[PDB]
Parts: C-alpha cells; sequence; structure tokens
RNA sequence: CGAAGGUGUGCUGUGAGGCAUGCUGGAGGUAUCAGAAGUGCGAAUGCUGACAUAAGUAACGAUAAAGCGGGUGAAAAGCCCGCUCGCCGGAAGACCAAGGGUUCCUGUCCAACGUUAAUCGGGGCAGGGUGAGUCGACCCCUAAGGCGAGGCCGAAAGGCG
RNA sequence: UAAGGUGAUAUGAACCGUUAUAACCGGCGAUUUCCGAAUGGGGAAACCCAGUGUGUUUCGACACACUAUCAUUAACUGAAUCCAUAGGUUAAUGAGGCGAACCGGGGGAACUGAAACAUCUAAGUACCCCGAGGAAAAGAAAUCAACCGAGAUUCCCCCAGUAGCGGCGAGCGAACGGGGAGCAGCCCAGAGCCUGAAUCAGUGUGUGUGUUAGUGGAAGCGUCUGGAAAGGCGCGCGAUACAGGGUGACAGCCCCGUACACAAAAAUGCACAUGCUGUGAGCUCGAUGAGUAGGGCGGGACACGUGGUAUCCUGUCUGAAUAUGGGGGGACCAUCCUCCAAGGCUAAAUACUCCUGACUGACCGAUAGUGAACCAGUACCGUGAGGGAAAGGCGAAAAGAAC
C-alpha cells in the first residue's frame, strides 16, 4: 500500500528493463562523469527502476 | 651481523596462513581463539 | 584401535602398586588374536580380532549369532 | 502524531521575550522549532566565493523547541495545550477547555 | 555469443580526462577506465555496440588504490581497471 | 538575593579538627541521631601522569674539505642555474630477484619529521602515472618434502602410507 | 504511523511527500558477489584451473544447472574361481562445521600441605578429547530397615565434622533416621480372544491466550530576582496518573510519559471433539535376560589407604543353580527378614547464561567501573602462539569572533 507497481504487472518487461540499463542508465552514468547537475536524483530512480522490474521478474517467469 | 628477521611471504603464509592453520586441529584452536577475542587479522600471514 | 569387536574390551589405565604403595599409571591390554573362523552358511573363513574370552563367547553361542550381533552393532566384519 | 504542526501560529512560554506569538517554520527532527522573528541572532558570515563574498552580521532565527513554543488560541488569547481524539483513524487536533479542532 | 546487452556493464567512466588521455586521443587511441571484472574482448565488444565506432585493440592495466588518508584514520581507495581503447579503422578523431 | 571545589584571613578546642568571611566558581550541598565501610599515606630500588637537576653541558653519526656570481624568497653556507675545486669509478656507476608498497612525476605549503635554517625533501595536501600472443607469474611436468580415497595401526586426539 | 524526509563525522547539490500512497516501524517474501565445514580438482583465505549436460550463436563464443567424502538403503555390472563374494557405477536419505556456561563419558598432572619427603595430600582439581540436550545424568528395588515397618530417581536442611578412614600424622569424612520441594508409572523376551481398544507422536485449521508495530491518556496563571524560572511569593486544578527523562537554575499541571482503557493484516509459541495418519488397549494361560552370578590373580570406586573388609566395575584365567532357585542384611556360619541381577523407556523438583526485554542497587564515576564511557582487542610490540595501551566535559543555543 505505501509502494504501487501496478504499471508494471505487464508482460515483456525485459524490453523496458533493457531500456532502462541501456541508453539510460550508462548514460546517467557518462553525463555523470562528463559533469551534469540533474542527473543526480535520476540516477537513484533509475536505480530503483531495475530492482522493481527485477523483482517482478522474480515473481513472474512469465516475462 | 644478520638480524633474525629475513622476510619472504611463502614461507611466511606457509608457516602462519590461514591454510596452515586450518590443516590442523591446534591452528583451527588458534584462530577459534582469535575469533573469540575479536581480532581483525586472524591469519597475520594473510 | 585393540578392541575385541565382539565383547568390546578395550585398554584400561590403571595403577602400578610397589611395595613402598608407590603410584605408576599402568595400562591394562585385552588378550586379541587376528583368528578366522569358519562359517559354513557363508561357506568361508571370516578372520576377526578377536579376545580369548570373545572366542569362548563363540564357542558357547555359535559364530552365525556373534555375527548377527556385529552386524547388529554395525562393525565391519 | 505531534502537537506542534509545520506552520502554526503559536506563542512562546519560555526565554527571549515569553510573551511574543509567531509561526512555525520548520520543525526539526531534534525537538526543536524555527519560528519567525522569535530566536533572533546576529551571525557571523565568512567570505564565500560566488555568494556572500563580502560576508556581514546577518540576522537568523535560532532553533527554540517545541517545550517552550505551545500553540496560541484565536478565541481564547492565551496559550493554549493540543489534545486529539476521533473515532476514524483519521485524527483531529482538538484545543483543550475550548473543544475546538486545530 | 556477442555478450548481452545487460552484460555489457563494463562501461563505467568514458574518460580518465588527463594530458596523456587527450594526447592518445588526439594521436590514436580512447582510455577509459571500465569494471573490474572486464575481460578484453567484452571492453572491445562493448566499445563497438555502445559507440559506433570500430575497434583495433583495447589494452588494459589495473590501477591499484591510493591510501590518501592521514594517521588518525587510515582508508584505501578503490582499485580500478583502465583500458586503452585503440581505434584506427572507422574513426572521426 | 550564589552550592560543592580552589585560594588567603580571623576566631576557637588538649588533639585529629571546627566555625565565620573577602576573592575565584556557576550547580549542587545534607545540621542532629543512628546504620555500612573500597574510612585517612612520606617511605615498600611501590604503579601511573606531570616537572625539576646535572645544563643551555655532552653530542649533531666516517678527516671524500669547498669557493664565488646570479635567481627566487620575509629571510639563503645548505634550494635552482652557472664557473672552478675535490671523491668513487670490479663502485659511492648501471640492471634485476627477495623484500618494501606509492616513497615515482607535476602544482602548492613550512605548523610537526629533517640531530641547524630551509624557499628544499623519501614531509603535509591535491591531482596524475604501471598498456604484453613473445619479459615473469598462470598453465604442462617433476626432486626434496607435504596432503593423502581405500588400507594398516593407535584410550580419544591421531600416526604411517 | 505520517508532515516531514534522502543513516553518522558532514556541510553542501539534486530531489521526494501530505495526515487520501515521502520517510520511519512491524509480519511475510525477492536478491544475497567471493572466501570460509567449502563440498568439481588445486591453493600461499577472499585466487588458479576445469568436466558433463541444456539452450543460443554474430563461429569469435555466451548463459544456467550439476559434478566432494563418509554412513544406510535399492538397482545395474562384476575378479582370482567354476556358483558366490570382494569391488566398481548410479540414485534417495542423513551427517560434517560453529558456539559462553551447565551435563555424561575417555585420559589426567604438578606446584602445595605434612613445618623435609616417598604412603597420603593437592584431586579425580587444571588441562586434552569424544558425545549431546534445553537441560544432561539417574530412575521404578536381586533397596534400606530390624522382627515394627518404609516403598523409584533428583535436589535442600539436619543427622554431623558423629561413626569411621589415616606414615591412626597432615588430613579425609559418611550413611541410618527425621523435616521438605516435587511426586505418574510402564514395555519386550508370547500366543490366542482383542484388533485404532484408551494413551502417545506428526500434520493446516477452530477457540482462548500472549509475542513480533501501536492508539487515546487528566490538570497553571500573575508577580520579584535572574541571561533564561521549573526558584521565592500569592491564588487554583488533576490524581487508579507525585515511577522516570528532557526543556535557558529545582516543573504533578511545557514535552515525552506513567496509572488506566484499547488494538494485530501476517507469522508464530502454549492449552480442546482436534479431522486424519501411524504405534498400541483390556482378559486368559505360559516364561522370567550364561561365558552371567561367583571364585583365583592385578587394579580401581565406594568417607573405608587391604585391614577382620562386606558392596560395585573388570584386564586375565575359570565358572553355577536356574522360582524344587538365587542375592543382600559390612569377614564368615545357622535362623529369620527382605528383594528378584545378567533387557529397556520415562515428566517434575535440579545446574547454567553467548543472547532478548523490564526493573533494582547504603555498586563505580574517567589512575575508579569492562582491557575498552572516546571508530579498542584499535595503535603499537613479536616470526608466531601471544601481549596490549593512552585518550571524556565550549555554550542554553555555534550565536565557533563579520570588519
Amino acid at each position: 500500500m505505501k509502494a504501487k507497481e501496478l504499471r508494471e504487472k505487464s508482460v515483456e518487461e525485459l524490453n523496458t528493463e533493457l531500456l532502462n540499463l541501456l541508453r539510460e542508465q550508462f548514460n546517467l552514468r557518462m553525463q555523470a562523469a562528463s559533469g551534469q547537475l540533474q542527473q543526480s536524483h535520476l540516477l537513484k530512480q533509475v536505480r530503483r527502476d531495475v530492482a522493481r522490474v527485477k523483482t517482478l521478474l522474480n515473481e513472474k517467469a512469465g516475462a | 651481523m644478520k638480524r633474525t628477521f629475513q622476510p619472504s611471504v611463502l614461507k611466511r603464509n606457509r608457516s602462519h596462513g590461514f591454510r596452515a592453520r586450518m590443516a590442523t586441529k591446534n591452528g583451527r584452536q588458534v584462530l577459534a581463539r582469535r575469533r573469540a577475542k575479536g581480532r581483525a587479522r586472524l591469519t597475520v600471514s594473510k | 584401535s585393540r578392541v575385541c569387536q565382539v565383547t568390546g574390551k578395550r585398554p584400561v589405565t590403571g595403577n602400578n602398586r610397589s611395595h613402598a604403595l608407590n603410584a605408576t599409571k599402568r595400562r591394562f591390554l585385552p588378550n586379541l588374536h587376528s583368528h578366522r573362523f569358519w562359517v559354513e552358511s557363508e561357506k568361508r573363513f571370516v578372520t576377526l580380532r578377536v579376545s580369548a574370552k570373545g572366542m569362548r563367547v563363540i564357542d558357547k553361542k555359535g559364530i552365525d549369532t556373534v555375527l548377527a550381533e556385529l552386524r547388529a552393532r554395525g562393525e565391519k566384519y | 502524531a505531534a502537537k506542534i504542526r509545520r506552520d502554526d501560529e503559536v506563542i512562546v512560554l519560555t526565554g527571549k521575550d515569553k510573551g511574543k506569538r509567531g509561526k512555525v517554520k520548520n520543525v526539526l527532527s531534534s525537538g526543536k522549532v524555527i519560528v519567525e522573528g522569535i530566536n533572533l541572532v546576529k551571525k557571523h558570515q565568512k567570505p564565500v566565493p560566488a555568494l556572500n563574498q563580502p560576508g556581514g552580521i546577518v540576522e537568523k532565527e535560532a532553533a527554540i523547541q517545541v517545550s517552550n513554543v505551545a500553540i496560541f488560541n484565536a478565541a481564547t488569547g492565551k496559550a493554549d495545550r493540543v489534545g486529539f481524539r476521533f473515532e476514524d483513524g483519521k485524527k483531529v487536533r482538538f484545543f483543550k477547555s475550548n473543544s475546538e479542532t486545530i | 555469443m556477442i555478450r548481452e546487452e545487460r552484460l555489457l556493464k563494463v562501461l563505467r567512466a568514458p574518460h580518465v580526462s588527463e594530458k596523456a588521455s587527450t594526447a592518445m586521443e588526439k594521436s590514436n587511441t580512447i582510455v577509459l577506465k571500465v569494471a573490474k571484472d572486464a575481460t578484453k574482448a567484452e571492453i572491445k565488444a562493448a566499445v563497438q555496440k555502445l559507440f559506433e565506432v570500430e575497434v583495433e585493440v583495447v589494452n588494459t592495466l589495473v590501477v591499484k588504490g591510493k591510501v590518501k588518508r592521514h594517521g588518525q584514520r587510515i582508508g584505501r581507495r578503490s582499485d580500478w581497471k583502465k583500458a586503452y581503447v585503440t581505434l584506427k579503422e572507422g574513426q572521426n578523431l
């Protein structure tokens, strides 16, 4: 009840897991090494997003 | 004078290392005493 | 170790007592020998380290009953 | 709950000036509140790069405790204590000796 | 295979951002620090996939962690792996 | 409207002691009568910390000695540059293995280490720097020796193989 | 539960959130790198090297799972050796290692005392090892008593520093009997009626009861000193709440609280017809644990040092009767009394605290109390086992001194 993941109870979660890793988390790492300002909360949000997606992957094997 | 300590990591490990302690029950007791004492270095060779 | 394997005799530690009642630790040892007994039902000789009292127990009871008790205890025969 | 809200018109009880009345700015986790224009103090600012380059003696409000700060009542112009009771899971802070919900 | 895009988490920092790195960028090679358990083929596939540029060879060295801490409190920095990514064909620099 | 503690003064009792008060201090003290003791220190070549003495005394670590000009700097015998002079040269030159572990390079600093000063440093603070199919390790193989399935032996542990 | 948060030294930067979904706390999960019993082989801890399968594949290769030893059981193959074993291979189950104290067993000292020392003592103590369990061990008389009787075991107070043992020295030291805590007895050696026939153990529930988050919780103002009031003074109120802690000095009424009342999605510990599954009721007849009791020799334990020494264990050599019978009653014999060894199981009273929570102290207050009030088994010292410190206090609030 504290957190809601009904938007990610869907199937085909592996493609958005891939979009979360490739060109999103990697881009935040490259931009953080170059030096950007708004990226700082975004790395934490993206890491929590991939954690949520991978827990739903461990919940349903259909994926 | 040659002094008593001439260091070598191979003989240091093969004498006073973790595998040398776990080979014998008395070395296992040595590690048990150091774990019960709370030391940061159980094995001083490693 | 020196175990009778039938009666379970073991080395038992005691004292040597002199005329002046000095005490020195000594060991009492069993009369153990390796002996092959002929078992008819297995049609073979079974070698067991046994005591003299174990051999008299075998002669009283039967080598079949003794090996049955041995299988009950679990010691290899 | 908490007897002191994020923005409540409150009256101090002890110290500095006793009688003065203010509104709560920030409630800290230590049991202290910053209230507007009560613990006025003159801190010294160092020369800092970009902002605060010349420095000064510019003023700030210090922290005062929730024990010293009491909730003011509009109906009766004095400090009033806070109780909270409601039958539902959502509670309401009610004034004492006035039976009015804050 | 070519190693998976999930397993291509090796590219940590794209630039060491140094005079030696800029000198070998303006002459020939890209200098960047990658992972701790990466292999040469892993860094090569990572460069060819995550960047558009094809790569000739990758040269890797492991950098030790500095102590860099005072007498009262003792600390040690993390050991990190650097790579020298050599890209000659199909390069823009 | 000033507790315990500290520091002087005055008074008092035979004594250990007590009382009052000026200054410092800025929160405790506990008449009287009982009760329990970690109940009194000058010694033990007593234990711990502080500080004297010798005393501004010995010493500043190979007798391979240095001199000058310029620069920087708050300050130069010691740092940098240059010209002489001297020393080693089967080393006091150069390269590894063991060992150490960042002492290597650059920028800055002089509080502590430098047996003096220090602008300097193997010192403090920040960045850098170690790129291998062929050099070592890893891996193939083995000596001494170690461990040793099963086994033999041994109160237990375990010993040998 | 919530208007505040993104743990601390530690500020910052970018952000999240309304009590209706930030953070915080609790139940159930998910992930859980590598080493470490380490278990695929090895090894100089946290590293090196694989093998067999499944799937993909850009031909460069990638992902995942399994692969240790021993014990039991089952299957398949199988020597000398004809049958058969030993062995080999596979599969299922189980074990390994750690941990402060208590417990049972296997070995077991010496310093010391005797004003020396050897019998004796220290002492079955220290230590080493094996084995568990929440307790362990013991336990339902071949037991004491004395001609009356008691009726398993354990633990406490007496008996009692008595009887006795003792280079009759030093010293060691009972039981009988009494008062108590607690207090139930059963099963096989064998067959029939009897066959879930009570009890007992496992397994999600049902109810009560806690545990692991919580909820509400009374009643003070004015004035003087003071930097600040909780202090002085004056007048009130609550109390099933005047245990305690903090707030600018000492607060019953400022805050957290406390007395009291209430609450558990979910998981769990104790108590019923538990539903079920297994073991197994009750009656009749029959039996009554052989290399055993006992003996000689050598030891050991009984308070008992072999002495007049009964009782228990047995290393060794022997060796009965077998309810027409045997054991004990402290050498031994007769009479008498009492009880059935050579098979087992068993709660409670009992010992202990690595840890969890609440409370208490004529306990300590930084040379004291843990070695450690401070980032302590840390810094240092040693090859190693090992040894092992010193180090608390600004202020109410950093307002931590702009210029």
